[PDB]
């Protein structure tokens, strides 16, 4: 409801986090 | 018994039912009832 | 053995830190793995490369 609610921006910041993986890669890091 | 609110409900199923082991005893025509691997997965959901 | 339940203790109780961990922990081993051929490397071929040309800049 309001868990999922969150539960879908823990890994809504999963892709955002995951995407900015797999590009871009700053990798000393 | 009106100090258990929802919160409290969820730790302590937490700590008695969240990703533990379960005991089973079945008995009769059980042939489609499922394995103990099939129950012990579904402890917790892999979902949230 | 504390360590085994600590560190259970504070991540996957859930599903999208988890997608993190196995993400994000493939990075920081592909680092450590890439570092280590790349050093295995140039300790078995030392002046056999091409920076270790004595007439590099002079050919005239």
């Amino acid at each position: 409801i309001q868990p999922t609610d969150v539960k879908a921006a823990a890994m809504w910041g999963v892709a955002a986090a995951t995407g900015g993986l797999y590009l871009i890669q700053p990798w000393g890091w | 018994i009106d100090a258990v609110d929802a919160s409290t409900i969820k730790r302590v199923a937490n700590r008695f039912i969240y990703d533990k082991d379960i005991a089973i005893a079945a008995m009769g025509p059980i042939q489609r009832l499922p394995d103990y691997n099939w129950f012990r997965r579904r402890t917790y959901w892999n979902r949230y | 053995g504390g360590i085994f339940e600590a560190l259970y203790k504070v991540l996957m109780r859930r599903n999208s830190v988890y997608v993190t961990f196995v993400i994000a922990g493939a990075f920081v081993g592909e680092r450590a793995v890439d570092y280590g051929v790349h050093k295995l490397w140039e300790h078995n071929n030392v002046g056999k490369r091409y920076e270790d040309i004595s007439v590099l800049g002079q050919r005239q």
